[PDB]
């Protein structure tokens, strides 16, 4: 029950302890279909080559660590060749599974929100202010978000207790998630489909979605028990479109 | 807005055998409590919420 | 008018044998190996501004046996002190002496005293 | 396997290690049929306000504790509706469910005895005396066995190897009885019909029964283990009549 | 009251691997013997007990 | 699916934390047949006072402890009714059941090869020279290979990492064998037919079989973990027969 795997181009999962897999909406991703389509062209499918399991560097949970922030894509834009098709094409579609992996001991304690938030538009620190871009996302590095509450200019207001919304973090549950618990799962896995109000859309202007992780409850061990628990975030498109072809973007 | 008329009651929470952990483990854990509405849940009478407040236009 | 409660007094025992009410009287007891260090009575009496006991909860303190008598031309196996109730001392002879009796002794208590048993092992030549 | 839920009245129990359930002789707790009755009158059956999980203060488990009993009923006797249909009735019905709850870690060692005894006649300290009525019960605080053999006048003799009864402690397990071993589980249940040999009796005067817990192989830990492991009892009725009221009792 | 044409053996346990222990757990642990018997003993020749006495009626 | 027990004579073993049973070949131990048998004479067939599970003495898996091997027969030439018949008959037939306990706690790690090997000749420690029998076998007492290149005449060259026959010590996977991995299980059984190249052959002459027991992956435990290891094997043959009765060998 608690085994799994999951096979998607030339890479596989494999676990052990799971829960479950959170399918966001009970929707499951899929391709865009002839009468909810507006671009005209023939898109590119390649499925293989892109619908595959991209691994992100990994952070280190440790006592005091407020938390973590992806946005998805702009993440994934150097990675292979859904990083480059990104690029050479103006349209972008694709849904996603994130597995994320954090494992301990039976000595070991703590517990991980793993929410995924869609259109999760963000407050700058000064409140008469803008983001930069670089404040939302630094690509395959994590922001953090802060204990107390950030100053300087440009960067979001990242105190965890709002993150980063103006909302309650309690409330997240509203947004497909999943938590890691280390006494009884090691991992969380959320297949999450094409969530925007426009068909397709471009995929360097709109951050999808953001991953949060959160430690809830913060880690904590005793005598000689391991001091390094490090988290590794796994993401996989599946039914990736993209269409307009053109001369490769730059940043 | 409750009042101690439709008032409704507490809860409470109390050991009933205690907390055994072996050596080499913590001994301080935490609980956690998640709220929800059962499938007979209602409401009704649409009234404004107390929680959002400006002071002029433009906010 | 009710005396708090009593307590409870370890390694003893705590007798009531009419109620913790006003003017009602409670004994202590020690069990069998402890001695009784305190009161042996107490009352629900007066006290300023309610009704509490006379006397404190006493204790009772482990009955200790003297220390075990050495045996000419023995030994013991880790000789020890605090030789309290129910606990034992063997004994041993030397290189060429030959064992004789109780090879090992147990303390007891009677008539509320520590006490060995019967005497101690020989080694004859 | 493990996994088991007792629903009685307004109240529930849950538990995740449990080993069986005890039915006392394969016997479950019944009312009292049209032809084993003697009383003329028409029976009070409140049905959920005294058939539900009473649970009384718990005691701690230390390295060197000889034991624990309590007798039932009069450890009910102050609890809601049991005690007190019991108090306004003369004559009382009912079977009982105890579930006996001592949780401790993978690193804890211990095994408990959990013994229910019909009729458990007790013997004083002073061989030519009487017990009191408070060295039989002291209600919902458990009286304490000793590890010596105790003195005092009208205090029970209560050694625990001989269980203050006369007999070897050992044998008990002719009882209904279960043990509580801190390396597979953590709770016992017994379900315990009405036995005794007139169809209904009063509740003030006999001692139906006597819960006895006696710690076979003692606690044991290392390093920096939890110290704390307390014992919790909750007793539930079961199918519970009274019969013959009038004015309230007092004692 | 057994003799020893009527002996009936003896029982003895070993270790055979032994004890082993991680850190943080005592070292020193118990096990416990239950006897019964199986579904075909059986007594016979009824005689009294040799474990009760007494020494004078009122007893 | 763990748990597992093995009635052989008057001898039974329970286990919880078994993997599987190894049958050597696909092949279990059978009696010879007719056709395939070439002595003109009535077998003894003793079958219940031989084919049962006798018990070798034990081994200490020390931190630094290279490996172990025993020969089979003439381990099992002093055990009962088998170690009878072997004396008094001139050609024997069997085949085992070897069974090696070796539990740990779950703060210990290690992993053992337990490998049975056919005709396991071995090389002497000067290459110019020859073994001894005593080298090849103690009988019930282990031999011990070395974590360096052994000297010495007439001893075996029991480098671990060669095993005595000059092969490598990785490849051994070839023979039927089981692992013990302490955090998994903690027995290895092995069911091993008669595979030699005559029909029956004489016992004290030929060691039909070589039972080597190496340790790739070597014991641990940190601050107060049980020091003490210890390794049972326990050996029982099946189909047992001999041929060829008259006086008793001698050694």
């Amino acid at each position: 029950d608690r085994v799994r795997s999951i096979t998607l181009g030339n890479s596989t999962i494999t676990t052990q302890e799971s829960a479950n897999v959170v399918v966001a909406y009970g929707r499951w991703p899929e391709y865009l279909k002839d009468n909810e389509a507006t671009a005209e062209d023939q898109p590119t499918q390649p499925d293989v080559a892109t619908c595959r399991f991209y691994t992100l560097e990994s952070v280190t949970w440790e006592r005091d660590s407020p938390g973590w922030w992806w946005k998805f894509p702009d993440a994934l834009k150097d990675m292979g060749l859904f990083g480059q098709n990104m690029y050479y094409h103006y349209l972008g579609r694709a849904g996603y599974t994130i597995h994320v992996q954090c494992n301990a001991s039976k000595f070991h304690q703590g517990c991980l929100m793993v929410v995924c938030v869609p259109e999760a538009e963000m407050g700058c620190s000064q409140v008469d202010g803008t983001v930069n871009e670089h404040s939302l996302s630094e690509g395959e590095t994590a922001k953090k978000f802060a204990s107390t509450s950030t100053n300087g200019t440009n960067t979001v207001q990242s105190i965890v207790t709002n993150a980063g919304m103006g909302v309650g973090v309690g409330n997240l549950t509203i947004f497909p998630h999943q938590w890691i618990n280390l006494r009884t799962n090691n991992c969380a896995t959320i297949v999450m489909p094409y969530i925007n109000n426009v068909p397709m859309d471009n995929m360097f202007r709109h951050h999808n979605f953001t991953l949060m992780i959160i430690p809830f409850v913060p880690l904590d061990y005793s005598s000689d028990s391991s001091t390094y628990v490090p988290i590794t975030v796994t993401v996989a498109p599946m039914c990736a479109e993209y269409n307009g072809l053109r001369l490769a973007t730059s940043l | 807005q409750q009042d101690e008329y439709t008032s409704a009651g507490n809860v409470t929470c109390w050991y009933q055998t205690g907390i055994v952990v072996p050596a080499g483990t913590p001994t301080s854990c935490s609980i956690m409590c998640f709220v929800s509405a059962c499938n007979d849940f209602s409401v009704r009478l649409l009234k404004d919420t107390p929680f959002i407040e400006q002071s002029a236009l433009l906010q | 008018k009710s005396c708090p409660n009593p307590g409870e007094i370890r390694n003893g025992q705590i007798d009531v044998p009419g109620g913790i009410l006003f003017g009602a009287t409670i004994s202590f007891s020690c069990n069998t190996g402890y001695k009784l260090f305190g009161s042996t009575s107490s009352f629900c009496l007066i006290s300023g501004s309610s009704v509490q006991w006379s006397d404190p909860l006493p204790e009772c303190r482990e009955i200790y046996c003297p220390a075990p008598p050495q045996i000419d031309n023995g030994i013991i196996q880790g000789e020890r002190d605090h030789y309290g109730y129910r606990q034992s001392v063997t004994y041993a002879c030397n290189k060429g002496f030959t064992m004789i009796g109780e090879h090992s002794i147990y303390c007891t208590v009677n008539n509320d005293e520590g006490e060995w048993s019967g005497p101690p092992p020989e080694c004859r030549g």
